[PDB]
């Protein structure tokens, strides 16, 4: 009643390294080692191994002392329990006269969950930090954290904070990054203490600690001004006359954090505008992806001070190497930054645009020249008639969109354009969508007056009915009607049908209804209906978009965050 | 002059591997070597590389290389080169009637040997690669070596002509010569093989008859001795005698009694046996089962065993291990179209299985339950269903609803219940539901006139916490429109009404309308609603024409050209307002 | 910030990583792959995805999907900075980034990516600066007209580009895919004037049996970035084609459930779902399905399209005009007193496949303009379907 | 009766395949992958039967490798599980507590043993001996060919 096969300690894989692991010449122990991890990595089961491994430790080569080391690293987060049972092994390491080693040994006792490691490690920290070494320092600096971040803390932790500050400012190589950060993600986590950071001197020492070069470094230290600045004046123009450098130099996470406290501080302002332009174009002339955050930032941005690149624009065009996600922005922005002075060129271009071939890019680009005649009403025409003008191309999807979009010019400049219906109507096969085809049908109705075909048109498509996007139906039904009222004698048949239709051959509850709700209006007064159904019709209002003023001041502090592309706050993301 | 590597040496050489580059370097360089072994066709060292490539292969490398010299190993004297050989055969082959000849030829040339082990060989392979020519050609050579009684042989033909049928349809008349004595054998292998080569022979109606009416008997004494006693060290199996055997025979058996009294009616007896003396400790015997179980199916027997069958079945759902309760369900769908009322016996577990960990269970669980839903049953199960469906995963969900919505729509019983159920599916799947729903459950609603208030009432509950879902909300505003009259605390039957504020009523819908969650389409239901109360109530008439107006300026085409409607009927002729809308239609089915 | 980095392959399967802090990894990363497609469909393509409350912040190199984690609100242009660098350091270490390379190097990996953060914030790092951190070296990995006549006119300068896929497929009753094919083929149609040089950007993706050009191509300069250069003959002509073999997931589905007794009567109802991205649809799709010889008067009944019947062929026929991606429709039909069912659809702007033209350039000596119009179709008919 | 039978290990390591049905050396590879992936990428927690592509599958777990196989859904899955079983236990009294290595260096006999085990898809013998008891001699008289 016993059965595990395949499953023997007398030879195979794991014996085979086992053995090869115990031998003598340094070498072999080594290499086996290596294809360990390896052999670890690709998900292979190395429990087994576990013990001669470790007891390779008290061996010396670095060559072999680290791998080991790696190896158990990997375990780490994994099976914790492992982990430990190296203890010892460190914290008699941490002594070792090659600071390199004692200080992985930081490093990795710092990369574990459990709460049986603060009694082990603790002590042995203090002293690894106040050392003397740049990696040593550092490294324990980070684990600083971890162990804050550990499932508790101490009265003792508490105390080791002060260290951090002190040690901070203090030891000079990039090892204050680390310590900066440290704390500054320890700090919101927000008792106290993290508050204290208010000195216009504590920021000198961060003044010089700027120009002393740890990228990542620079960051962090912005990263903390984002918790600063009340009420002075002298202090502004020297924190600010300081980062001037900073925008020049070197990789957009810096030009970016930097710029995302410049504007948390604001013949100063022309000084800082005018400089801050150069900075954020050069940021573009980068990388793809990056491109997108900034794109996205630079939005929240012209929407605070418009006033920085209020002319700075032949450079936000769309190139074709550009990706997707790239150009989407790129014009959600351009739009925001448009007036008369502009639109010729903005035009010219979109128009070009809408002639490429990646669809959905046109979609929203015509859907571009859209929001565009809204914003700038100085430009209504501009934009149609080179709408009109694509049009003429029949190049079927382009169409449909146009379309679309010039309804909604409609009923923002009412009675302004006409001619334009019949060129229009014009491509009526071609288009196939749902909104495209409702919305044209709806036009008809409106001006039914104009077009006389207006009849066949809409009956075109009943025939075809009982079938076609639930909101169509629902034009389609009132525009009949509009008509209707226009008092045609011939319209009588046509409206019946519909509402015929629409009211025992159809399915859809509310259809059925804004049906009936007709069919009783007109078999009880014409007249009374006729002034109903088309009556004076009030004005539209989508100021619900361009951002907010409370919102916005609050969100420009985290530029270069998550929140720094949804636009949206710390709220959503938290859980 | 040479000095070739040997098999193991070269994979243990690619054991050195460092890099997947590497690897290429190394086996390149070895084929490349080895390529030029074989310009010379040197009759020693073939079979090594032979092998080598093998492996090479098996690596998924360059193989076709040296199919052919493959077959000049076969060709060799020596038994070895013959072995490695033919199984590069079976590897490295394309079914290339060429070769297929040549291979034919040494096959034959070596089917016919002084030893005896080649031979095998030969059949072996010819049983793995036979295309119907090959076959066709050696058919009868397989006869003339199926007689003679040297067990180890025997066997491997008997399988051989097997496959050969299989490719050749047309050739097992010639077999029916082996037939008659075959099941007397003593050497379980032979009477095994024996077995399903008669099995597989029975796909020709004739001879049914011929083994049908035969064999049966015979069959029987075989499996029982089995069953019925002795341990077998060269046997058992965990405490069983040729499982093998012993299913094969069962399988044989099924097939023969297919339709017919007197065949059945002469098995019903062992296989009763069969189930009481089997032991049901681990999987093994529980195969045993399995299959005696099938067997019992197909084929006609007393109401009273085939009862047994099921019951059994219902036993292994009860099984601590998976695997097991798998075939379980499998099988017993299969048998609810036909053994209805007998099943039934075991519902309660089943859909008790829904609770599984695994998906394939699962589904089928799900499927069959659902099939089993009668008339009486039906209030049960759902409440169960329900309380699945609820938790249950995405891929599920979806098919799911299909299946109550049946359910109710076939078997039910009241409205409120149907209703009430539907509607709870709603609330938790919806986002999945079809799309006639909306409509499908209204309609239901309006035909049957009494639960219209319990509707109504329990639709604002739920539409008051929850928001998520959009058909749900869209059934609700509908009815709280054309119904708000009897929203507002009435003489309510069928159950108790509760607190109607028209203010709240209104607060309700107001958030459906603004709130980022509901759809074009849903805001529509709402306003509209909103004025069929107009009607429909007696005091806020005021708030009321507020919204309206408000709206008449919203980008929803839609929303506003009503709005603007409806504003303009308060604006001008009020009292239409009540004829207008007052009055729902009706459609009925 | 981060706490986490992955280097995928395609696949989208965990080729080898590292955890820098305390989130359930194991799941998510898993996730990504399935996410990243979605959102790919809803053409809402983002470097930053979402699950859960979980961010992914990723760039794909020759070969592979580098990614980075987070529970918090991340300093995102940093981890995106920080990634690619990695790659660059990487890239130097050995020659290009590739499974293969990352599937030696492992270990030293394992070292770099130590010292190259920790916790999340990146203790510095840039390669001379580190060479000295790490152990042992690694292993590099370097590798490697007469057609058109000429002085070609008229006026207005135009040309059509047009994919089309169709999908071959076999499913039982078992509902498993049995035959996965999709031919690919991306006829051409062009009056432009004079001799002008084409540029065509491609989408990535395009296991894969044959692919043939036409001799009039160019591959874009060696190495794995996707441009096609040419120059076009005038009129029609097929720029390119070819076939894959891949686990479409049936896009029309369809199944019959039968039901009959009593008075000779029998009863059938089919599902149909469509499983596509939503945000798209099919059209003037078909549904062929399959009867009894002898069937006396139907009576069918359905949501949607009109259905009909023809005793020749001996077929039931389902209709619809057009069809979303992503919904389930229902049809009924019952008559009174075995061949595989199949349906022939279309479905403009989609790619079965997955390309996406990415660009068309036109560069002539004339400084002019030129107008050209695309169209996606994945049409086809072995869409068969069986019934036991 | 079985359509084919693999031998793979956790991570897609071909071991030993043995095809019992005609087929292009491509749609071979195909089958192989196609299914490993959707094969192992499956929790230990769940069954050991899958229907693809209209046949049934099996397999079972020994150690980092793999045992699998596909059947006629007119079949029983059970039973078949019994016979891998049945192989490895093979295998197993052949090497003395064989173990994955072996499989690789020797898969030449792993097949022979199978191959004299199963045929044309199907059992040849079940006796635990006879096929040993067979397959030793053979080897004997293998030995005796390269030393006369």
């Amino acid at each position: 009643t016993d059965s595990k096969y395949f499953t023997t300690t007398k030879k195979g894989e794991i014996f085979e390294l086992k053995a090869e692991l115990n031998s003598d010449k340094k070498e072999k122990k080594k290499e086996a080692v290596k294809k360990v991890i390896a052999s670890m990595t690709v998900g292979k089961d190395v429990s087994a191994l576990f013990p001669d491994v470790v007891n390779c430790m008290q061996t010396d080569n670095l060559e072999l002392k680290k791998l080991v080391y790696l190896y158990l690293m990997n375990y780490a987060k994994s099976q914790p329990d492992m982990a430990i049972m190296a203890v010892n092994t460190f914290v008699k390491d941490c002594e070792d006269p090659n600071p390199l080693i004692r200080a992985l040994a930081v490093r990795t006792m710092g990369c574990i969950r459990v709460d049986k490691i603060t009694e082990y490690l603790c002590e042995p920290l203090r002293k690894c930090l106040k050392d003397e070494d740049p990696y040593v320092r550092k490294t324990a600096a980070v684990c600083v954290a971890k162990l804050h971040d550990i499932n508790a803390q101490m009265v003792e932790d508490q105390g080791f904070l002060d260290t951090l500050k002190d040690l901070i400012s203090d030891s000079n190589p990039m090892v204050v990054a680390n310590r900066v950060a440290a704390l500054s993600e320890i700090a919101e986590s927000h008792p106290s203490s993290n508050l204290l950071d208010l000195k216009a001197q504590s920021i000198n020492k961060l003044l010089t600690a700027l120009n002393e070069c740890t990228e990542w470094a620079q960051i962090f230290i912005l990263d903390c001004l984002g918790n600063y600045m009340p009420k002075d004046d002298r202090e502004a123009q020297s924190i600010c006359e300081r980062v001037t450098p900073r925008l020049s130099h070197a990789n957009s996470a810096v030009v970016l954090s930097a710029v995302k406290v410049l504007m948390k501080f604001m013949d100063y302002y022309a000084t800082l505008l005018k400089k801050l332009a150069p900075p954020l174009v050069t940021l573009l002339s980068a990388e793809p992806e990056p491109q997108y955050v900034p794109l996205r930032n630079i939005n929240l941005i012209v929407q605070k001070r418009p006033e920085i690149l209020k002319h700075e624009m032949k450079v936000f065009f769309v190139k074709y190497n550009d990706p997707i996600y790239v150009k989407l922005e790129k014009l959600d922005i351009m739009i925001r930054l448009a007036s008369q002075a502009n639109i010729a060129q903005v035009l010219a271009e979109l128009k070009e645009y809408a002639t490429e071939v990646d669809v959905d890019f046109v979609r929203k680009a015509v859907r571009a020249i859209g929001r565009c005649a809204i914003k700038v009403e100085q430009s209504a025409e501009r934009c149609v008639s080179t709408l009109l003008d694509l049009i003429q191309t029949k190049v079927n999807y382009v169409v449909q969109e146009a379309i679309v979009v010039i309804k909604d010019i409609f009923r923002k400049y009412p009675n302004k354009y006409e001619s334009v219906i019949a060129t229009l109507c014009e491509n009526l096969d071609s288009d196939d969508e749902p909104e495209a085809r409702a919305a044209m049908i709806w036009i008809v109705g409106e001006y039914a007056e104009r077009s006389d075909n207006a009849d066949e048109l809409l009956e075109s498509f009943l025939d075809g009915f009982h079938d076609e996007s639930t909101q169509v139906q629902l034009q389609l039904l009132t525009a009949i009607v509009k008509l209707f009222l226009k008092k045609p004698t011939e319209t009588q048949e046509l409206v019946q049908q519909v509402l015929s239709l629409a009211t025992q051959d159809s399915d859809n509850p509310d259809l059925r209804d804004r049906g009936y709700i007709y069919w009783r209006l007109l078999s009880t007064d014409p007249v009374a209906a006729k002034e109903v159904v088309l009556a004076e019709k009030p004005l539209i209002s989508e100021e619900t978009d361009l951002i907010e003023p409370t919102l916005l001041d609050e969100l420009i502090c985290y530029i270069g965050t998550l929140a720094s592309v949804y636009h949206k706050p710390p709220n959503a993301f938290v859980e | 002059m040479p000095a070739p590597i040997r098999l193991r040496e070269l994979i243990r050489t690619i054991r050195t591997a460092r890099t997947q580059a590497e690897e290429r370097e190394m086996i390149q360089k070895e084929c490349a070597a080895i390529r030029s072994s074989f310009r010379e066709e040197d009759n020693t060292y073939r079979c090594r590389n032979v092998a080598k490539l093998l492996y090479m292969h098996m690596l998924g490398y360059p193989a076709h290389f040296g199919q052919l010299e493959c077959l000049k190993l076969i060709a060799s004297q020596k038994f070895t080169d013959k072995r490695i050989g033919y199984l590069g055969a079976m590897l490295l082959l394309d079914e290339r009637q060429d070769v297929h000849l040549l291979m034919t030829n040494c096959i034959k040339n070596d089917l016919n040997h002084s030893t005896q082990f080649v031979q095998g060989l030969a059949l072996c392979t010819l049983g793995c690669m036979g295309s119907s020519e090959m076959c066709r050609d050696l058919a009868g050579e397989v006869e003339k070596l199926l007689k003679t009684s040297n067990s180890y042989l025997r066997k491997k033909a008997a399988l051989c002509a097997v496959h050969v049928i299989r490719k050749v349809p047309e050739l097992m008349e010639m077999f029916l010569p082996a037939t008659k004595n075959l099941l007397n054998e003593k050497n379980h292998g032979v009477l095994h093989t024996s077995v399903v080569l008669l099995t597989e022979m029975c796909e020709r109606s004739p001879d049914m008859l011929a083994h049908f009416r035969k064999l049966v008997p015979q069959l029987v004494r075989i499996l029982k001795n089995l069953i019925m006693s002795g341990y077998s060290p060269e046997h058992d199996v965990s405490g069983i005698s040729d499982p093998f055997l012993q299913v094969r025979i069962l399988r044989l058996l099924r097939i023969l009694g297919r339709n017919d009294d007197d065949s059945s009616e002469a098995m019903n007896d062992i296989l009763a046996q069969v189930a009481t003396n089997t032991e049901t400790s681990k999987n093994v015997g529980n195969a045993i089962l399995y299959e005696t179980v099938l067997t019992i199916m197909d084929i006609k027997s007393e109401s009273g065993l085939r009862v047994l069958a099921i019951n059994i079945l219902g036993r292994f759902l009860l099984n601590n291990d998976k695997n097991i309760r798998y075939v379980a369900l499998t099988s017993l769908l299969k048998t609810v179209q036909t053994d209805h009322n007998a099943v039934q016996r075991h519902r309660s577990t089943i859909v008790d299985c829904l609770k599984d960990l695994d998906v394939s269970i699962k589904r089928r669980a799900m499927e069959l339950s659902f099939a089993l839903v009668n008339g009486n049953n039906i209030r049960g199960m759902m409440k169960e269903l329900l309380y699945f469906l609820d938790s249950c995963e995405p891929e599920f969900k979806a098919d799911c609803a299909s299946g109550i919505f049946l359910a109710a729509e076939k078997y039910a019983p009241s409205k409120r219940w149907h209703i009430d159920t539907i509607m709870r599916v709603l609330t938790t799947a919806g986002s999945y539901v079809r799309d006639d729903a909306v409509p499908n459950l209204i309609q239901l609603i309006t035909n049957s006139v009494e639960m219209h208030a319990y509707t109504v009432q329990r639709l604002y509950k739920a539409i008051l916490g929850d928001y998520s879902q959009q058909p749900l909300v869209q059934v609700a505003a509908w009815c709280i429109g054309e119904y708000g009259d009897l929203l507002v605390s009435g003489q309510c039957e069928e159950e108790e009404p509760i607190q109607v504020t028209e203010d709240e009523v209104l607060d309700i819908l107001e958030s459906v309308l603004i709130s980022n969650m509901s759809t074009s389409v849903t805001r529509g239901y709402a306003l509209t609603a909103i004025m069929k109360l107009s009607t429909r109530f007696t005091c806020t008439v005021n708030r009321i024409k507020k919204v309206v107006s408000i709206y008449g300026s919203s980008i929803d085409v839609e929303l506003q050209q009503r709005a603007v409607e409806y504003n303009a009927l308060f604006k001008k002729y009020d009292h239409m307002r009540s004829a207008l809308l007052e009055r729902m239609p009706v459609m009925e089915k | 910030s981060a706490s986490a980095v992955y280097v995928l392959d395609l696949k989208g399967k965990v080729l080898i990583c590292r955890n820098y802090r305390g989130d359930v990894d194991m799941s998510e990363v898993e996730h990504f792959m399935p996410i990243l497609m979605e959102k790919e469909e809803e053409g809402m393509l983002s470097p930053i995805l979402a699950h859960g409350g979980v961010r992914f912040m990723w760039i794909k190199h020759n070969n592979l999907y580098l990614v980075a984690t987070s529970k918090k609100n991340a300093c995102v242009s940093l981890v995106f900075s920080f990634l690619y660098k990695v790659v660059q350091v990487f890239s130097e270490y050995f020659k290009e980034l590739e499974e293969e390379s990352i599937r030696d190097n492992f270990v030293i990996i394992y070292e770099l990516l130590d010292e190259l953060m920790d916790f999340g914030y990146p203790q510095t790092t840039d390669s001379k600066i580190l060479q000295e951190f790490i152990t042992q070296e690694g292993h590099k990995l370097e590798t490697g007209v007469s057609w058109r006549s000429e002085g070609i006119k008229y006026r207005k300068n135009e040309v059509f580009l047009d994919v089309i896929e169709a999908v071959n497929l076999l499913v039982s009753a078992n509902g498993n895919v049995l035959r996965s094919e999709i031919v690919g083929s991306i006829k051409m149609r062009v009056f432009l004037s004079g001799m002008p040089e084409l540029r065509l950007g491609l989408n990535d993706k395009v296991e894969l049996e044959d692919v043939k050009f036409h001799q009039c191509v160019r591959l874009s300069r060696f190495e794995n970035d996707r441009t096609i250069s040419f120059i076009p003959p005038d009129g029609e002509f097929e720029l390119m084609s070819y076939r894959l073999n891949t686990h479409v997931k049936p896009l029309i589905w369809i199944e019959s459930v039968i039901e009959k007794h009593s008075h000779s009567r029998i009863e059938y109802m089919v599902k149909a779902k469509s499983q596509f991205k939503r945000r798209s649809t099919a059209n003037n799709v078909e549904i062929h399905i399959p009867v009894p010889n002898d069937a006396d008067s139907p009576k069918f009944k359905t949501t949607v399209g009109s259905v009909k019947w023809v005793p020749e062929n001996s077929e039931i026929v389902w209709s619809v005009k057009s069809f979303p991606g992503g919904k389930e429709y229902l049809m009924r039909a019952h008559f009174g007193l075995k061949p595989p069912i199949s349906v022939k659809f279309e479905i403009p702007y989609f790619t079965t496949s997955g390309i996406q033209v990415r660009y068309l350039k036109i560069i002539e000596k004339s400084g002019y303009q030129a107008i050209p119009w695309v169209r996606y179709i994945t049409q086809n008919g072995d869409y068969q379907l069986r019934t036991q | 009766m079985m359509r084919f039978m693999l031998l793979f290990s956790r991570q897609g390591k071909l071991r030993l395949q043995k095809w019992y049905l005609a087929t292009s050396d491509k749609e071979r590879k195909k089958m192989v992958r196609e299914l490993m992936q959707v094969v192992l990428a499956r929790k230990p927690k769940m069954c050991s039967f899958l229907e693809w592509r209209d046949l049934k599958v099996v397999y079972k777990r020994y150690a980092s490798l793999y045992f699998c196989c596909a059947i006629e859904g007119q079949d029983n899955e059970l039973i078949t599980l019994e016979l891998i079983h049945r192989y490895v236990e093979l295998l197993d009294k052949y090497f003395g507590s064989v173990c994955e290595l072996d499989i690789i260096f020797n898969f030449e006999k792993a097949y022979f043993i199978l191959d004299e085990f199963l045929m044309g898809g199907d059992v040849q013998d079940t006796s635990k001996k006879s096929v040993l008891k067979a397959i030793e001699q053979a080897d004997l008289l293998q030995e005796e060919d390269e030393s006369p």
